[PDB]
DNA sequence: GCTCCTCTAGACTCGACCGC
DNA sequence: GCGGTCGAGTCTAGAGGAGCT
């Protein structure tokens, strides 16, 4: 438990101070920042998470919400991504020409007071008609269940159940099992329409929607899953000390590096490779140049812990016959390939996984 | 009593220095003269005006040897030419025993004594050497195989690219790289061969001086522009007979006149790789051998008869001092070139982005056939190639049915895939886009293909008509049969209409046009059709509007780039700003740098605190020809031009590199209008013997730019143009330029005018000035009258120095022809006369103070120094000693003893780190527009006037 | 200028009501917010930054500084990002192992005080140089960040540039934008001291030591800090080629140039007439081929409703869209889509299994 | 007031493939 | 068997120098 966020805060996942990180104030979002390994996982998971989600669907939209919102109600900082969300609606319905259903999908953070806290949050709100307001929360259930499984290494963790609240609309909320218990990282609410009433009093006819040829006020649904709490579980799920984390979200995928001299002569061929996965978009740590060169199973430690998918090694064959050491951080397993072949294999592993 | 004056009110100098230089007493004004004088003057109004006197210098120059300074000057001369005289003399009565039988195969020099006997030596053991250096090409620039002929011995020297062909050799140069040589080094084009030298570029100064057989060449028998081209069309001809081109075979047939040079046709140090240099080592060896047994007979032939023809040493000695040239330059030189080239490259690739814009959005007139009323689009092609084909809510789908819609749709789309075996095997090649867009965009198979036209540059046709380019308001055409040449309007259909809607929306926002011809053989429905004017003359078409000739052009605002669009200007904004780097890259980015090691550097330069052990310093020896014309003006088209940063030119601060080593500063100043004070003296002169006799001289003596009396203001408010047109015009005249050379520059400045009107304002202006016909009446009479009598005499002697003019030009030979070029050779060999006594003066004064300094750079009339950092002062006094000195000297010789204060001294000497034109400027360009002292850590400059270096110094020269 | 903010509002780049959107909003923060294709056009802006600057340095590091600034009574919220990149310099000065020059970079927002609190969202560069080398460095960010914002652009000369000195004698220069009105502030790089190390970490001065070659130094800081929301406002005014609005006397199309690096949506995907199904099917799938290789496209199939093909065509265009397919019928037995590119307007009929590799490489020859 | 040698880049041409 | 295209060759025009490699 201590020692996974010790070797977080070691490698540059969480930034600050030893006894500045607390439990409690990562799960508030009270904590002194994210390493830049925790910002670009980070990252990584927004990337997923928008490709999931927005990219391949037709009637999701980004949504541009501001933090401050200057309301008489003395302005106050943002909760929710959902009150933002539901600012566009009348402007979201002309983009998909007032066709139910629609959605607006975002990715932001949320000032939730403890001492501020803040998470950043995916939310997606889904303008359901009223008829089908419970197939399409289940159908965004399975599928962000689905999700939170997929990058995982045993999905029995990730789990899901039922709820209700004071008004009595049905809703899912998703929970991690984290080592210490049972913590929520997702929330489905089917919400109904006076949260579209309320700020729209009188006149729904600029509220109406298209299902079918009837003219409908659409059912809001609330998914909102908190990136960083997923960043948090993510972690824990990796945890020899070796985060095994997934090759679609780890943070650095190669480590090159240098092995016997000259120095100067494997620079040049070390800063090639390095240009060349980096055009590609692959990770890449650089090690070469590092002078006080380690010892090569404590750099396969530090890599190991780094959360590093390959670990390449340069040395004097290499400028002669082309053969480079590829240490597989999952099964340990050395091994020597053409300096050519190395983009190719990467790109496969990434892309299997 | 300082306060002296002359018969016409100009103040003097002052009697403290009047009476050092040109002794007591002098002479009592002529009351004729005066008189004479005094009415010339009021003829022109120009007597009794106003001038407020400068405070009288008062200084104690050193002892003037001999007397009269003429003497004085004649006594230093000879101390500093003797001992390189006494080594070409040496060399004229040489025992040179024959040929080498086999020349040896080793490193470093290889004496070759009697009987063809190699012997290794460390170095040539001798005072005096005629040299010639190979390089390889191929290799890069460092020399390859040398020959050098001692006066009693032959020497080789082959270098370590030749002698060991190692795996790699470094590519920059270092003098351990380099030829190890009162020492005397003669030579055919010596510059390139003193390059290649390795104590050449260290900072302190070995006494060696180079004679340059090319130089004297061009001192004796010269040949000017017009006779160098007619001597290469033939090869009224007496001149023909005595004078020759720069080559070597040609000057040893016109001195020595044996057997022709024989000029291998293997060429293989210029086109052949280093194994053909390593097969053909004995013949190359002795084709270089020939070469400089060439040399040493025309030396042998050419060395008495310049002394006979010129024979004041001054001249010699500040020949000796001009070889001697040097420019330190740093580490930021390589930036300044990858600076230079990087910033050109982008603004290049902007202006090709640009014209790819432009023609994308000429394509949308083909809709509704709107391209045939384009007045630059009409004509081209736009036809098209036809293609040879030869509910409600139904809610969310289940766990397997969205995969068997995923499924279905990828099968469904991979079926298309099979339907290929209908394409073509070889892709049409965009059908649908017009005719005259398929050529410039590339084709898909190609394996360079880039998006959009990406064929598209400035020389084709259509970049004059995408850019929609208007010369005077008019669109520009091409003809096949007459070239480019724009449209005049009012006389595929050409849209006429649109044209005179544009040249009237150009005149209101800005028959009756003359150009080049109506030319209607060329028949554009309602339009003439005016070629563009050719440098070359009207008898010849432009092949393109974007040629180097046009630049002017573009600048006045007659080529411009048509309205409609910010892309048209832009690019030709862009033309216009690269202009430079584009014609002198190759010069500029193939200069050979030495960078010298630490261990060659002196102790000044490696314990300043500007000094960095991370920084290189070199040295770019100037490959200048100290007589590159029959003008004797050295030629060297890098460095000795006038050039100087701009806003709007690429790498254009090529000079402000020239960087002095930490310790060291480049004192140096600019003569204030040499060439027209000179010609001034000289009417005054020959006039009444006292200065502002003639109106011009008093108008030169007694004129502020400021205020605008001076002589090229009055000009240009009398004929109403541009200052520099006036400033061109002005020098053109002095030099012996006729009326056709004004109004052909008056027609070329300004287009409104016509032939007649450029005729009547040359003659208007030629009429006030020169004055009528030998000429009488006028403001320059009499300058004009004693340059074409100097010019004209049977043996044309340049009157402050006594060098004769070129025997190609000696009035005997060319009998009433090159009348302009010998009145030009009279003011601008008095020029190189004055820069020769500087020269001689500013070394016998750095000599004998022992001021720790050497000669620089000579750029035009600029003199500059790269003397040590404690002594910048006393050089700048030194400078302006040097300038009273010549300027009393030019006077003296011209029967004037006496000298204005005015031009008595420097306005300023500049003391600076950089060789910029005024120590106040930053150098801001398009390559450089951060400026001079932030990119690289330029301070600004002194500019001590000379009552501020009087202060400094004490007024003595001894530290 | 009136025209274009009805055109970013019209084609959703601008949220907000008609009355609720003026130039001194934009600038000032205070935007209701940005239409989904400005959040997608200002994504990509930062996409680039990142790419140009994080990805290729070998020392340039992302750094997360919070909204929120704790204690001096109460909090505030931050007004630049500067300063929590300076919290982490000791902190990442063993990812480099006290090795320099190394950077901190950071996108994120700041708020601006205006009596309503506005907000920008800029990108920032600390970088820890030596003090040996600081007019290098900057020189050198300053022509690599002018490059940057010259390359993207239909007319680099706009994005021009400055040399502001500051009070106290440290130099800096300021970038800016040629906009309509005038030129705005969107990039800056002030050549710091360690002044505001030395202040922000009193004491013992042995943590703030960089191994400059061997000679340990306290480094010198540079920040470069620039304005994305106006860099994307900027980019919006430039593709719109005002000045252009003799030859466009009659030919007046509304475009957004983007640079194709930048444009929100690359390729609209239509269909005409029937089938209903398999054209369906077959859009469909070329929409998930297109996605699946990093292709956004405006699914225009599904909507049940048409216009003219020439008022489509102009919808498009003020949508930045690159291309234009078109799935008739006649694809079903031979393949071929029509293919009208934004930049031509001129129809090519390219079979549809060449098309994702065209557009590939003609989005990737941009330097993608 | 002008020549020449040589180099590269652009436009047009004639004569020969080869797809159908 | 026939017609549209593809590519070396020729003409033309601007580019540098009139040196030495
Ligand atoms: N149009 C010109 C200008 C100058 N020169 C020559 C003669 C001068 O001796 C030398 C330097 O002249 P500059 O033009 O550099 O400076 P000026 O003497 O003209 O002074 P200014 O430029 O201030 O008028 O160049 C020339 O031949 N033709
Ligand atoms: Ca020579
Ligand atoms: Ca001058």
């Amino acid at each position: 438990s201590e020692a996974l966020l010790e070797i977080c805060q070691r490698r540059h996942f969480l930034s600050g101070s030893k006894q500045q990180l607390s439990r409690d104030s990562l799960l508030s979002g009270c904590h002194p920042g994210f390493g830049p390994l925790g910002v670009e996982l980070r990252k990584n998971l927004a990337a997923e998470w928008w490709t999931s989600v927005v990219v391949f669907r037709e009637q999701v939209f980004p949504v541009d919400a501001l933090h401050h919102k200057p309301g008489p109600l003395s302005g106050k900082l943002r909760e929710n991504l959902l009150h933002g969300a539901l600012e566009h609606y009348v402007n979201c319905l002309d983009l998909v020409n007032k066709r139910l259903p629609y959605g607006l999908a975002q990715i932001g953070v949320c000032f939730h007071p403890v001492s501020i806290g803040e998470k950043t949050e995916a939310s997606l709100v889904w303008f359901t008609p009223p008829r089908t307001s419970n197939q399409w929360l289940d159908f965004w259930l399975r599928h962000r269940l689905q999700w939170w499984r997929k990058f995982a290494m045993s999905p029995s963790n990730f789990s899901s159940s039922d709820c209700q609240d004071e008004e009595g609309r049905k809703g899912n909320k998703l929970y991690y099992n984290f080592p210490w218990g049972k913590e929520l990282i997702e929330t489905l609410w089917n919400l109904g329409d006076h949260e579209l009433l309320h700020m729209y009093p009188g006149n729904v006819s600029k509220l109406h929607g298209r299902d079918g040829r009837k003219n409908v006020v659409p059912c809001v649904l609330s998914v909102n899953g908190d990136l960083d709490r997923g960043m948090l579980a993510y972690l824990y799920d990796s945890f020899r000390k070796v985060l095994k984390l997934h090759p679609c979200l780890a943070p650095i995928k190669v480590a090159l590096d240098v092995g016997r001299g000259p120095t100067l002569e494997l620079r040049q061929v070390c800063q090639g490779l390095f240009n060349e996965l980096l055009e590609n978009g692959i990770s890449v740590w650089p090690g070469y140049l590092e002078t006080m060169q380690s010892s090569l199973e404590q750099l396969y430690s530090k890599y190991d812990e780094m959360s590093i998918l390959f670990t390449v090694l340069v040395t004097e064959t290499t400028l002669e016959n082309g053969l480079i050491h590829l240490r597989s951080r999952d099964t340990t397993m050395k091994e020597m390939m053409h300096i050519s072949k190395l983009k190719d294999f990467l790109i496969k592993y990434i892309s299997s996984a | 009593g300082q306060l002296r004056l002359n018969p016409l009110l100009i103040q003097m100098l002052s009697r403290g220095l009047h009476e050092q230089i040109f002794g007591c007493g002098g002479e009592m004004p002529d009351e004729a003269a005066v008189q004479r004088s005094v009415e010339h003057l009021q003829k022109h109004g120009l007597w009794g005006q106003p001038a407020t006197p400068l405070p009288d210098v008062e200084l104690r120059l050193p002892r003037l040897f001999g007397g009269n300074l003429d003497q004085h000057f004649r006594l230093l001369a000879q101390k500093q030419s003797l001992p390189y005289l006494e080594a070409a003399a040496s060399l004229l009565e040489a025992q040179l025993p024959p040929e080498p039988k086999s020349w040896a195969w080793a490193e470093g020099w290889t004496r070759y004594g009697p009987e063809g006997e190699a012997e290794p030596v460390a170095i040539p053991e001798e005072r005096a050497l005629v040299f010639d250096v190979e390089v390889c090409l191929a290799e890069g620039t460092c020399p390859t195989l040398a020959v050098a002929i001692s006066p009693s011995a032959w020497y080789s020297w082959c270098s370590r690219r030749l002698v060991e062909e190692r795996y790699s050799w470094t590519s920059q140069l270092s003098p351990a790289d380099l030829i190890p040589l009162e020492q005397l080094v003669v030579g055919h084009n010596v510059s390139f061969d003193r390059a290649h030298i390795r104590e050449q570029y260290l900072i302190q100064d070995s006494r060696m001086r180079f004679l340059d057989t090319m130089s004297m060449h061009m001192a004796i028998s010269g040949l000017s522009s017009f006779q160098r081209s007619l001597w290469m069309g033939a090869k009224s001809w007496d001149w023909m007979d005595i004078s020759s081109a720069n080559n070597l075979a040609d000057v040893h047939n016109l001195y020595v006149g044996g057997p022709p040079l024989e000029k291998e046709p293997r060429e293989l140090f210029v086109k052949g790789s280093m194994r053909d240099i390593r097969e053909n080592f004995q013949d190359l060896m002795q084709y270089c051998a020939r070469d400089v047994w060439a040399t040493f007979e025309v030396f042998q032939q050419q060395l008495p008869l310049f002394l006979e023809r010129c024979p004041h040493p001054v001249t010699l000695a500040g020949m000796l001092e001009m070889g001697v040239s040097y420019l330190p330059v740093n580490q930021n030189w390589e930036r300044y070139l990858t600076e230079a080239q990087n910033t050109y490259e982008e603004l290049q690739r902007e202006m090709k982005k640009s014209l790819m814009d432009l023609a994308n959005d000429a394509c949308q007139l083909l809709s509704g056939e709107r391209y045939k009323e384009d007045p630059w689009l009409w004509d081209l092609e736009w036809d098209l190639q036809e293609f040879k084909q030869k509910q409600e809510d139904p809610g969310p789908p289940s766990e397997e049915e969205e995969l068997q819609r995923s499924v279905t749709a990828h099968n469904r789309l991979q079926q298309l895939r099979s339907t290929t075996d209908l394409l073509p095997k070889r892709p049409q090649h965009l059908p649908g886009h017009p005719g005259w867009y398929r050529k410039l965009c590339p084709r898909l198979d190609d394996p360079a293909w880039a998006p959009g036209p990406s064929l598209l540059s400035l020389q084709m046709r259509v970049t004059p008509k995408l850019m929609a380019l208007t010369w005077d308001g008019f669109p520009l055409h091409y003809s096949d049969s007459h070239g480019w040449g724009y449209l005049v309007p009012g006389r595929v259909t050409c849209p006429y209409r649109a044209i005179e809607s544009l040249y009237r929306k150009h005149c209101l926002e800005q028959t009756y046009h003359h150009g080049n011809g109506p030319y209607n053989d060329v028949n554009i429905p309602g339009c003439w059709f005016f070629k563009l004017p050719h440098k070359d003359g009207n008898n010849y078409n432009v092949g393109s509007p974007f040629a180097k000739d046009f630049l002017p052009k573009m600048e006045d605002g007659t080529l411009q780039a048509g309205p409609g669009g910010a892309s048209g200007p832009r690019a030709l904004e862009i033309n216009k700003m690269i202009s430079f780097w584009r014609n002198a890259h190759k010069r500029i980015s193939s200069q050979m740098v030495v960078w010298l090691p630490r261990s060659a550097l002196p102790r000044v330069v490696t314990r300043h605190p500007s000094f960095d052990e991370e920084g290189h310093y070199g040295a770019i020896l100037p490959q200048v020809v100290t007589a590159g014309t029959i003008t004797r003006r050295a030629v060297e088209p890098t460095w000795l031009t006038a050039s100087n940063a701009r806003p709007d030119r690429v790498g254009s601060e090529l000079k402000a590199m020239v960087q002095a080593p930490p310790g060291y500063v480049l004192v140096g100043a600019d003569v204030d209008s040499q060439e027209l004070w000179i010609a001034a003296v000289l009417g005054d002169a020959h006039f009444a013997g006292m200065h502002g006799c003639t109106a011009f001289g008093w108008m030169t003596l007694q004129g502020r730019k400021s205020r605008g009396t001076d002589l090229h203001s009055k000009t240009a408010a009398t004929v109403g143009i541009s200052r520099e047109h006036a400033k061109i015009f002005n020098y053109g005249r002095i030099y012996g330029a006729g009326q056709s050379f004004a109004e052909r520059l008056l027609m070329q400045f300004n287009h409104r005018l016509t032939r007649q009107e450029a005729a009547e304002k040359a003659q208007q202006m030629y009429a006030v000035t020169k004055g009528l016909r030998a000429w009488t009446g006028g403001t320059e009479s009499e300058m004009f009258n004693k340059l074409e009598s100097i010019a004209m005499s049977d043996t044309p002697r340049t009157p402050v120095l006594g060098c004769c003019i070129s025997r190609a030009l000696e009035p005997s030979v060319v009998q009433g022809e090159f009348i302009t070029s010998r009145v030009n050779w009279v003011v601008q060999s008095s020029a190189v006369d004055y820069l020769h006594l500087m020269l001689v003066a500013m070394k016998w004064l750095f000599e004998e103070f022992a001021i720790d300094g050497r000669f620089c750079i000579s750029i035009h009339d600029e003199v500059r120094y790269l003397v040590r950092e404690e002594d910048r002062y006393r050089a700048a006094l030194a400078l302006q000693i040097t300038n009273l000195l010549t300027r009393c000297m030019f006077a003296y010789k011209l029967g004037l003893n006496d000298l204005p204060q005015s031009v008595a001294f420097f306005s300023a000497v500049d003391i600076d780190q950089c060789l910029r034109k005024e120590v106040t400027m930053d150098c801001k360009t398009p390559s450089n527009p951060t400026g001079m002292e932030r990119r690289y850590g330029i301070p600004q400059g002194e500019a001590l006037d000379i009552y501020q270096i009087i202060e400094l110094t004490k007024g003595s020269l001894e530290k």
